[PDB]
Parts: C-alpha cells; sequence; structure tokens
RNA sequence: GAAGCACCGGCUAACUCCGUGCCAGCAGCCGCGGUAAUACGGAGGGUGCAAGCGUUAAUCGGAAUUACUGGGCGUAAAGCGCACGCAGGCGGUUUGUUAAGUCAGAUGUGAAAUCCCCGGGCUCAACCUGGGAACUGCAUCUGAUACUGGCAAGCUUGAGU
RNA sequence: CCUGGACGAAGACUGACGCUCAGGUGCGAAAGCGUGGGGAGCAAACAGGAUCCUGGUAGUCCACGCCGUAAACGAUGUCGACUUGGAGGUUGUGCCGGCGUGGCUUCCGGAGCUAACGCGUUAAGUCGACCGCCUGGGGAGUACGGCCGCAAGGUUAAAACUCAAAUGAAUUGACGCUCGUGUUGUGAAAUGUUGGGUUCCCGCAACGAGCGGUACAAACCGUAGGGGAACCUGCGGUUGG
C-alpha cells in the first residue's frame, strides 16, 4: 500500500551494519553499501500488504490488536496512533509475564480501577501524610505501564511489534499462547519468531509512522463495515 | 473428563544457614484417551499442594498425537537427556506392556495396544519426555502423504 | 579419502535439508542419478538436473511442505564396511510402509515395494522416510 | 485344591459381589461388603499398580473358583490361540463345565455346580463327566440325569437363574432339565466391570 | 477317612498388640534392635500359594552389564608419546564381458521324535496320535546382472611430477 | 655450508598411482647409566652452622652408546565430505586505502550435540574408511612367566581376597524473611529478593502478596636421592590451584 520509493524516504531500506547483522535475514537483504545492510523494499511491499490484509480480516471479525512499542521514539508514536484505531497498546517497558501472568496482571487492573476512582469519584480527600502522594505515585506508575490495556480485559487476538529483537519477550508470550504476531523485523532481529514479517527498519522515526498510519487505518478500515 | 494419573514424588532438600529445607516434587500425565496427552511437573512444599500444581501444568501444554485405533502408526524412537524409549504398534488384545513411567504416559493418550522399552537411564521425569518426544514426532499416513505427492493409495495400497 | 561417494550423497541431502538449502549441489556418477530418479518418483525431492560432461554435477531440488524438511530421516544402510544383501521375503519395511528402501535389484535400482512386486532382492542402499 | 474357608471374605476383599453365594438375601445384609475384611478392614489404604493387577486377578479366579496354576495354564492357552488374549481368557473361563451348569442353573453357586459335577450327576452328550475343569464345546447338550432329577438343590437352582439375567449364548431347557451351549459369548456377552487387560498385563510382566 | 507352608519396613500383595532394649536376634538388597519395634520372638488378624510350601545350588532373563541386531573412549573406565610402513581392511569416474559375491527359479537333501498349525483318541488335562508347516542349511543346474569383485581399455576431479 | 617440510599464482604433465594400518621400524622432555673429555654458575646427596644459612659431589655441558618413561594434554587417533555467522592475529596473491581470492592460527557464538560443563566449519554437528582402547572400586599395571636393559627398570599382564559403593558434572549452604503465579533449567534449583542511588526510587522475566581451597554436609606426573625423615629435596612437565 506503500510505493517503493515513499518507503525509501522513509528509510526503510536502511538497516544496521554488517556486524551485527543476523544471518537468517539473509534473504530480506538486497546488499550492503558503507557497511551497512540494505533491506530489499521489493519484498517488504508483498509481504506487508499481505500482513495489512490479514489485520483487517481480524478485525472486522472483532478480535483484539495490542501494539508493543518501547523505543524512545516509537513510545510516544504509538501512542498518538493507538487512540486513532481505538486499539490497545503499550508505550513503556513490556512487564515480563503481562500475557502468562495475565491473572496476576488482570489483579492489577482491578487495583488501577479502583486507584483512579477514589480520585476521580471517590474523592478520598484524606493525606496522612502518607497515603496520598503514595497513591498518586501509584497512579502515575500503573498508567505509565498498564495504561494502554486497560479497556482490553483479555487476551489480544494479535500483537503488533516494534523492533522485534528489543520486544523478545513479549513475542515468547505470544508464541506461547498461540497468538499470531506482526513484528517490524530489522536486520539484526530474529524473523523466525515472527508469523507475519515485515522486513523493515524500526529505528527511523518517519519509518515508524509510516507503518503505524498505514496499520491504524486499515484497523479502522476492517473495523467500519 | 480427561484421565490424569499421578507418577512419582520425591523429596528434595535444599540448605539454608539454618538448617535443611524440605520440598516435594509430583510428576504427573493427563489426557482425554483421544490422542492428546501432556505432562506436568508440580514443585511445592506439602504433597497435596505439589500434585495439584502438576495437573495444573499437565492441563495445559498438551500434544496431539495420532493413533491408529489404539495403536501407534509406525514404530518410533523416542530419546531424551539420558533416556532411549522404543515404541512399536501391537495387534489387538496385547496391552500396555511399557515400564511405570511410560505406562502411564501411553494410558492417558489413549494407547491401548503398544510394546514399549526403555534404555539408558530410568528416571521418571526423563522417560516420561522422552516417550511425548517420541509420539509427538510420528507421522500419519496422511502426514506423509501430504509431504509427498502421492494419495493415500500410492502410499501404502501400491 | 572419500571411500564412499553414496552415503556422501545422502549426507549432502541431510545436511541441505537440514540447514533449510534451496538446493544441493554434487558430482554426478550413474548411481547417484539412478538414486536420484528414486527419490523423485516417490516424491521425496522435486526434480534432478545434471550439468556438465568432462566433470558432470548432480543437482537437486529439496523439497519443504509446512516449513519444514520432508526427508526426516534418510540413513545409508549398507556400506563398503558391512554389505548388506536381503532376499525378496527378507526386504524391510520401513515405517511399515510409510518409508521407502531404496533396494539395488538385478534389474535395476527401485523401492522396495517394487522389489516385491517384481520378486527381487539385492543391496539395500539407503532407508529414506 | 479348593478353598474351603469363608466365602463373604473374598467378596469383602474385592469390594465388589463374586456371587458365591446363591442371592437369596442381599449381600450386605449378611456382610459388611464396603469394608475389608480383617481387624484393620476398616481404613481404606493406598493400593499400587501391582496391587489392582493383582486384586483383578483374584477376582476373577474367586468368581469362577480357580487356583493359580490352573488360572495359568489358562492363560497361556489364551494367549496362544488366535486373536484377543483378554476375551478368549474369558472365554475359556466360561467354558468350564461346572460355569456352564451354573448359568444354565442347574446349580445355585458355582461352588454347589462343582459338587454337582463333581457327583456324577452331571451327562454331557448322554456322557457322565465328573471333571470340572472339563470343557464343553458349541451346540453340546448337557443335561441332569435322571437318578440326580429328584434333588431339591436342581428345583431350587431354577428360581434363582430366572430372577438372574440369562444367558444369550445358552439355551435353558428347565423341564427336561437339559441344556444347548449355543456358541462360545463374547466380550460383550459378560459383565463389562470385569478388566482383563489388567490379568494380561500382569501375566506379562 | 483327608490342609498345610511361607510371608506381612520398602522393593512386594498383606498390621496391630505383648515381651525384649544395639541384648537376644533378623537379613536378597536397603538395613532393623540402646524403653510405644508394622523389620527381633510370641499372639491376633491379614496376604500369597496349595498336596504341597519354603530354603539352597545351577543356567538364562532382567543386564543395551562384551551392545552382530544393540554401547562407549574432552572431564565418569577407555585414543597407542609421535611417525613411517608390510600383511590386512576399504577405495573416484566411464564403457566392454566375467558371472565369483549377490539375486530369482528349479532339483536333491536336510532321519524319526521334539517345537508350531489343523484335527483325532484317552470322562478333561497331562499324555498319546493323523496330516501339514517348519527344518532358517548345503549342493547341483538354469537364469538375471543394478550393485561388489576379477579381467581389458579409458577419463581427471583424488593423489603426485 | 648441507638439508626437510609447508604455502600462493598461472599452466603443463602422469592418469586412482588412494586411505588406514595388527606385527614391524624409526623417532621420542627431564631424570638415570656405560667410555673419555669438560666443569663457570646452579645444585640431589653430603658436611657444617642455626631454629633457613654456608660450603659443595654426582648431575646439568660435549662426543658416542643405552634407557624408552611424563598431567608426552587439546586428558579429544588418522583420512574425507557436508552444515548459520561475527572480531582478531599471522603469511600469500588478484583487482582498483578500497575490493575479492588462499593457507595456518586466536577469541566469541547459531543450529546441532552433550549428564552437565561445554564443543561449536580447527566439532565434542552430520556421515564414511581403518586402527587403538574401555566395561565396578580396591587388590594392581602389582605377582608369576616371556621379551628387552649394564643396572634402574620397561613392556605384556593376572588371581585370591575384600568393599556396595568408587566416580563425573552441576546445585544448595557453611567454613529482615517467605509465598502465589509466571519464566529459565532434564533436574536439584535460580529469578522475584542478582544492579545503580537513596527504608525509598529507578532499571529489570518477572508481576504481585504475606511477614519481620574443602578430600565439608597449592595439587599432581615421570625420574633420582635422603643418617636431624610426623616427610623432605634436585630436574623437567601439567592445571585436574
Ligand atoms: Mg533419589
Ligand atoms: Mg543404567
Ligand atoms: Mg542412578
Ligand atoms: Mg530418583
Ligand atoms: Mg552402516
Ligand atoms: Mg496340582
Ligand atoms: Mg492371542
Ligand atoms: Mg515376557
Ligand atoms: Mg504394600
Ligand atoms: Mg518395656
Ligand atoms: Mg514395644
Ligand atoms: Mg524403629
Ligand atoms: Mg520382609
Ligand atoms: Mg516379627
Ligand atoms: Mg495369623
Ligand atoms: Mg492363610
Ligand atoms: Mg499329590
Ligand atoms: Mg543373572
Ligand atoms: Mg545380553
Ligand atoms: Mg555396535
Ligand atoms: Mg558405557
Ligand atoms: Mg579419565
Ligand atoms: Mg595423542
Ligand atoms: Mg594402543
Ligand atoms: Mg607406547
Ligand atoms: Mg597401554
Ligand atoms: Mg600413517
Ligand atoms: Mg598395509
Ligand atoms: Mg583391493
Ligand atoms: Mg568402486
Ligand atoms: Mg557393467
Ligand atoms: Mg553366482
Ligand atoms: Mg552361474
Ligand atoms: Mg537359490
Ligand atoms: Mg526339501
Ligand atoms: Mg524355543
Ligand atoms: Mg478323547
Ligand atoms: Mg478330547
Ligand atoms: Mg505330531
Ligand atoms: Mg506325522
Ligand atoms: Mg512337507
Ligand atoms: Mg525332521
Ligand atoms: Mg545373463
Ligand atoms: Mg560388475
Ligand atoms: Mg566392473
Ligand atoms: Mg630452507
Ligand atoms: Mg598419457
Ligand atoms: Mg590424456
Ligand atoms: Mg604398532
Ligand atoms: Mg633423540
Ligand atoms: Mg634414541
Ligand atoms: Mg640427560
Ligand atoms: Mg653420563
Ligand atoms: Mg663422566
Ligand atoms: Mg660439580
Ligand atoms: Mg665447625
Ligand atoms: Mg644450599
Ligand atoms: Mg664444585
Ligand atoms: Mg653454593
Ligand atoms: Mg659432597
Ligand atoms: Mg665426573
Ligand atoms: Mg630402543
Ligand atoms: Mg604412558
Ligand atoms: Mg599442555
Ligand atoms: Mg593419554
Ligand atoms: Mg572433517
Ligand atoms: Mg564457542
Ligand atoms: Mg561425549
Ligand atoms: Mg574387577
Ligand atoms: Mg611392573
Ligand atoms: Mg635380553
Ligand atoms: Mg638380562
Ligand atoms: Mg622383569
Ligand atoms: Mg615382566
Ligand atoms: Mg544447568
Ligand atoms: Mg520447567
Ligand atoms: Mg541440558
Ligand atoms: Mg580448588
Ligand atoms: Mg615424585
Ligand atoms: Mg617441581
Ligand atoms: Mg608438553
Ligand atoms: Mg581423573
Amino acid at each position: 500500500t506503500v510505493s517503493m520509493r515513499d518507503m525509501l524516504k522513509a528509510g526503510v531500506h536502511f538497516g544496521h551494519q554488517t556486524r551485527y547483522w543476523n544471518p537468517k535475514m539473509k534473504p530480506f537483504i538486497f546488499g550492503a553499501r558503507n557497511k551497512v545492510h540494505i533491506i530489499n523494499l521489493e519484498k517488504t511491499v508483498p509481504m506487508f500488504n499481505e500482513a495489512l490484509a490479514e489485520l483487517n480480516k481480524i478485525a472486522s471479525r472483532k478480535g483484539k490488536i495490542l501494539f508493543v512499542g518501547t523505543k524512545r521514539a516509537a513510545s510516544e508514536a504509538v501512542k498518538d496512533a493507538a487512540l486513532s484505531c481505538d486499539q490497545f497498546f503499550v508505550n513503556h517497558r513490556w512487564l515480563g509475564g503481562m500475557l502468562t501472568n495475565w491473572k496476576t496482571v488482570r489483579q492489577s487492573i482491578k487495583r488501577l480501577k479502583d486507584l483512579e476512582t477514589q480520585s476521580q469519584d471517590g474523592t478520598f480527600d484524606k493525606l496522612t501524610k502518607k497515603e496520598a502522594l503514595m497513591r498518586t505515585r501509584e497512579l502515575e506508575k500503573l498508567e505509565n505501564s498498564l495504561g494502554g490495556i486497560k479497556d482490553m480485559g483479555g487476551l489480544p487476538d494479535a500483537l503488533f511489534v516494534i523492533d522485534a529483537d528489543h520486544e523478545h519477550i513479549a513475542i515468547k508470550e505470544a508464541n506461547n499462547l498461540g497468538i499470531p504476531v506482526f513484528a517490524i523485523v530489522d536486520t539484526n532481529s530474529d524473523p523466525d519468531g515472527v508469523d507475519f514479517v515485515i522486513p523493515g527498519n524500526d529505528d527511523a522515526i518517519r519509518a515508524v509512522t509510516l507503518y503505524l498510519g498505514a496499520v491504524a487505518a486499515t484497523v479502522r478500515e476492517g473495523r467500519s463495515q | 473428563e480427561l484421565q490424569e494419573k499421578l507418577i512419582a514424588v520425591n523429596r528434595v532438600s535444599k540448605t539454608v544457614k539454618g538448617g535443611r529445607i524440605f520440598s516435594f516434587t509430583a510428576l504427573t500425565v493427563v489426557g482425554d484417551g483421544n490422542g492428546r496427552v501432556g505432562f506436568g511437573y508440580g514443585k511445592a512444599r506439602e504433597v497435596p499442594a505439589a500434585i495439584q500444581k502438576a495437573m495444573e501444568k499437565a492441563r495445559r501444554n498438551m500434544i496431539n498425537v495420532a493413533l491408529n485405533n489404539g495403536t501407534l502408526q509406525h514404530p518410533v524412537k523416542g530419546v531424551h537427556t539420558g533416556s532411549r524409549v522404543f515404541m512399536q504398534p501391537a495387534s489387538e488384545g496385547t496391552g500396555i506392556i511399557a515400564g511405570g513411567a511410560m505406562r502411564a504416559v501411553l494410558e492417558v493418550a489413549g494407547v491401548h495396544n503398544v510394546l514399549a522399552k526403555a534404555y539408558g537411564s530410568t528416571n521418571p521425569i526423563n522417560v516420561v519426555r522422552a516417550t511425548i518426544d517420541g509420539l509427538e514426532n510420528m507421522n500419519s499416513p496422511e502426514m506423509v502423504a501430504a509431504k509427498r505427492g502421492k494419495s493415500v493409495e500410492e502410499i501404502l495400497g501400491k | 579419502s572419500m571411500q564412499d561417494p553414496i552415503a556422501d550423497m545422502l549426507t549432502r541431502i541431510r545436511n541441505g535439508q537440514a540447514a533449510n538449502k534451496a538446493a544441493v549441489t554434487m558430482p554426478s556418477s550413474k548411481l547417484k542419478v539412478a538414486i536420484a530418479n528414486v527419490l523423485k518418483e516417490e516424491g521425496f525431492i522435486e526434480d534432478f538436473k545434471v550439468e556438465g560432461d568432462t566433470k558432470p554435477e548432480l543437482e537437486l531440488t529439496l523439497k519443504y511442505f509446512q516449513g519444514k524438511a520432508v526427508v526426516e530421516s534418510i540413513q545409508r544402510v549398507s556400506r563398503p564396511g558391512l554389505r548388506i544383501y536381503k532376499r525378496k521375503d527378507e526386504l524391510p519395511k520401513v515405517m511399515a510402509g510409510l518409508g521407502i528402501a531404496v533396494v539395488s535389484t538385478s534389474k535395476g535400482v527401485m523401492t522396495d515395494r517394487a522389489a516385491r512386486q517384481a520378486g527381487l532382492g539385492g543391496e539395500i542402499i539407503c532407508y529414506v522416510a | 485344591a479348593r478353598y474351603l474357608g469363608p466365602k463373604l471374605k473374598l467378596s469383602r476383599r474385592e469390594g465388589t459381589d463374586l456371587f458365591l453365594k446363591s442371592g437369596v438375601r442381599a449381600i450386605d445384609t449378611k456382610c459388611k461388603i464396603e469394608q475389608a475384611p480383617g481387624q484393620h478392614g476398616a481404613r481404606k489404604p493406598r493400593l499400587s499398580d501391582y496391587g489392582v493387577q493383582l486384586r483383578e486377578k483374584q477376582k476373577v479366579r474367586r468368581i469362577y473358583g480357580v487356583l493359580e496354576r490352573q488360572f495359568r495354564n489358562y492363560y497361556k492357552e489364551a494367549a496362544r490361540l488366535k486373536g484377543n488374549t483378554g476375551e478368549n481368557l474369558l472365554a475359556l473361563l466360561e467354558g468350564r463345565l461346572d460355569n456352564v451348569v451354573y448359568r444354565m442353573g442347574f446349580g445355585a453357586t458355582r461352588a454347589e455346580a462343582r459338587q454337582l459335577v463333581s457327583h456324577k450327576a452331571i451327562m454331557v452328550n448322554g456322557r457322565v463327566v465328573n471333571i470340572a475343569s472339563y470343557q464343553v464345546s458349541p451346540n453340546d447338550v448337557v443335561s441332569i440325569r435322571e437318578k440326580a432329577k429328584k434333588q431339591s438343590r436342581v428345583k431350587a437352582a431354577l428360581e434363582l437363574a430366572e430372577q438372574r439375567e440369562k444367558p444369550t449364548w445358552l439355551e435353558v431347557d428347565a423341564g427336561k432339565m437339559e441344556g444347548t451351549f449355543k456358541r462360545k459369548p463374547e466380550r460383550s456377552d459378560l459383565s463389562a466391570d470385569i478388566n482383563e487387560h489388567l490379568i494380561v498385563e500382569l501375566y506379562s510382566k
């Protein structure tokens, strides 16, 4: 859905150095210039379009999509695109066991809803020099961590991942539960862990927006009907 | 719904400055009897607590095994760290002829007639892992007809 | 020194199949082509191509069905150290017939199934499953 | 060569009804069938894999009144024959002359039927056979001899057989006090609760 | 006129009481006994077999624990201190026939009994017996010759100049 | 001065002439011996002084002969083929410092393998050829016999008897505290509760909760010597410190 020239402007073709190259990414590399691998944009387009097509199919049948982005730029970028598609996101550090320890994670969510209730509706108005400040610190830390999954209340049907090597923990949890995984696999990542591999650069800020924009819009398109 | 069996219970120990701390570990296997079997390894301090943990682990992490009316499709060799496991299909009425650990796995999996043998170490957790590994890689005649370009008639009837 | 070319042919297949190779190329011979023809007929490979005359080289196309190797176990049964000859009524059944046994009969190279039909024994070249 | 002790002890140990008594009274009315015999019978302890296999083997042996040496020979013949080993083992046990007498209802109990056979009161195809283990072939007519038709045991046992389920592989003629062995019973023709694969596994070892 | 023997700590089916107090003893292994011992001795109860039941000896199995089927050798026992090399074992790739190995068929033989299958006779069984199958072998003959070997030419990738 | 091997470039040439090897033959650290020299330093033994020090013989050196043993180790036999990759050293060579193509070598690491450790294109991965060697610990690499040696001894190599263990690797401890779930490991177990800063914060395969050298359960190897021997010393080697 994105032209090859546009992806070149977005820096999708760019990759990491050859020193840190992952051998598994050999078929998806066009070449190497200035000791930097170049991602073959020809391979990416059919894979990305098919991945987008699968996202439309699973959203239209009322699934659930979770976005996982922890990069410095991607953290804010995913959150802006997350609310547009009305889907869930993890902008901050992925906590180990978010999917595996769903029962424990559920209790964290149940704590959060009670915590927000007192500060918004409960009107506790109690400080005691200890309680109020610690509860606000609890609220601010919980919101940063599990803010994007408050409205989900269940196992996400599929996951979208940025920088799959950095987010290996989320992928491992998804592979254990059979949840399909979508990830932007760079040259130094492991493509075998992803079901629908998207060979793109996850470090370029403009590229991340192109990924998020092309994905979030499709989710709205599939959910429109 | 599905049959569950406890295989082994062992009392393990660790040493702290105060003294020795003890625990009980329980190995269980569960299965529906129709080609699905899973093994669990619970670890707690109280024996009833440990066996429940093993069942919970065994209830999930199941595998699907093709069965030919209660026997294996072809003889197979299961191998794990120390245990060598050989299993072989048998005729109707032979029953489960296998070791203590192997018999429980084959019963809950739905295997009725089978000839089996264990070589090397017979540590129960290693034996059941080898038996699980030896059954998951077994392929039905439909599966080999899928990999190759021939139909079921050509695979066997030919 | 390479004292068994047939085993090396199987080893290249097994290594390439496990390494997710696209194709495996090796020096060609009359016996190797006969073996490769049998595999293609049963479907364990896609196609074999022989290129060159002064120094022929055999090219084999591997087969993967669902992200997995079709050739799961290829084994050299008879070897130069210990030749193995079986009669027609002693022909082994690999995986109770699911696999094949390449048998060199007096009428040529074929599978164990064909040898039983033709009533011929011979040297068991390899097991394929 | 037999068991001459209390019958209900065997049933109590096995936990079920072994039909060792005529069944005039309910089994619980004469004993605490839910409790094992002996001082420590009230307690219910664990039982290993060998224990349940041994209990099942002792169950069928005590049902048909067969010792270990005679029962072991039956296993060898059953495993030697074609087809299912367990089904043949039950069929061989069910083919015993005393068992046929009990199933046809001439004796109230197999032990009573065993005494009827031993005392030269059973004629098979017009021939007096007093061997308890003597096998009965299909389409063979067993009968009570005219000398033994005046006994009240035969008359009383007919009523008890009527109350019990009548086998479908046998023909009974109480008027003439003779029967016909129609066919070998199948696995379904017998009680499902009995397990034969345990016996086969136990004797394999 | 006709039921005994062994066992009941685990392995391994079956437990309490009393006496004894690292004594007396038990024991295949692990191991039990110094004051509540289901392990000793006795009793009660139970379990396993049964005209037998234990113990001892011997063989095989379990023992893949001499692994041909069917094991190992960095550290658990195990790569010779290293090299050259005779006998030996094994040997790239083409054709031609040789048909020794191997393969197919035929023939002779492989005593009977035994084992196995199907029936028969002893009231059943053991036992006896009819007919087969088997006797996995050897030899000769006739074929096939893809592979292996012998023989004759080559070929160049192995090995050398 | 004489001489062996290896590697690279580009050809020519021979046309399977190959690989592995029981016996066999040669080689083979240090120590030790035979014959004759040499002998500065160092230094077993020895002598003396102390509670290590001084002095110093064999030996170390040379010619020739013998000995044929080492933790002679990478505790990994030789030969061949195939199988993801990174960083470095060391020697070639091709092309325009870049760019490929060789040989040997070091580290890290994937699949795979392994009991684990770990190995990992120089395999302990995947197969093939051949040889050597092992099947409980101790007795014992000892006795007897053969062979070899001037001797020391070497090599080949038991049995009786005795014990039910010996051993490898890894783990938990010694020399504020736990659980639930999850996760890693075949497992014992670890993570949590390993780090930075200040009970707290942050990072974080954890998330939350309830509470307040050991041989334990320097060492060794080969050799040589001891008359101040509760073991010690000379020489070379090993890390299994
Ligand atoms: Mg233990
Ligand atoms: Mg063992
Ligand atoms: Mg053990
Ligand atoms: Mg154990
Ligand atoms: Mg072989
Ligand atoms: Mg008798
Ligand atoms: Mg049978
Ligand atoms: Mg048996
Ligand atoms: Mg018991
Ligand atoms: Mg007392
Ligand atoms: Mg007492
Ligand atoms: Mg005691
Ligand atoms: Mg005992
Ligand atoms: Mg006693
Ligand atoms: Mg008694
Ligand atoms: Mg008794
Ligand atoms: Mg007698
Ligand atoms: Mg024995
Ligand atoms: Mg054996
Ligand atoms: Mg072997
Ligand atoms: Mg071994
Ligand atoms: Mg060693
Ligand atoms: Mg060596
Ligand atoms: Mg040697
Ligand atoms: Mg030597
Ligand atoms: Mg030696
Ligand atoms: Mg050599
Ligand atoms: Mg030679
Ligand atoms: Mg030759
Ligand atoms: Mg050849
Ligand atoms: Mg020819
Ligand atoms: Mg011939
Ligand atoms: Mg001929
Ligand atoms: Mg013949
Ligand atoms: Mg004949
Ligand atoms: Mg026999
Ligand atoms: Mg008769
Ligand atoms: Mg008869
Ligand atoms: Mg006969
Ligand atoms: Mg006859
Ligand atoms: Mg005949
Ligand atoms: Mg004969
Ligand atoms: Mg011919
Ligand atoms: Mg030929
Ligand atoms: Mg030839
Ligand atoms: Mg020179
Ligand atoms: Mg020439
Ligand atoms: Mg020429
Ligand atoms: Mg030699
Ligand atoms: Mg020398
Ligand atoms: Mg010399
Ligand atoms: Mg010297
Ligand atoms: Mg000298
Ligand atoms: Mg001198
Ligand atoms: Mg001097
Ligand atoms: Mg003086
Ligand atoms: Mg001095
Ligand atoms: Mg001097
Ligand atoms: Mg001095
Ligand atoms: Mg002196
Ligand atoms: Mg001198
Ligand atoms: Mg010499
Ligand atoms: Mg040595
Ligand atoms: Mg060294
Ligand atoms: Mg060595
Ligand atoms: Mg190699
Ligand atoms: Mg490494
Ligand atoms: Mg190994
Ligand atoms: Mg010994
Ligand atoms: Mg000696
Ligand atoms: Mg001599
Ligand atoms: Mg001499
Ligand atoms: Mg000597
Ligand atoms: Mg000697
Ligand atoms: Mg570990
Ligand atoms: Mg685990
Ligand atoms: Mg492991
Ligand atoms: Mg140390
Ligand atoms: Mg010494
Ligand atoms: Mg030293
Ligand atoms: Mg050295
Ligand atoms: Mg050692």
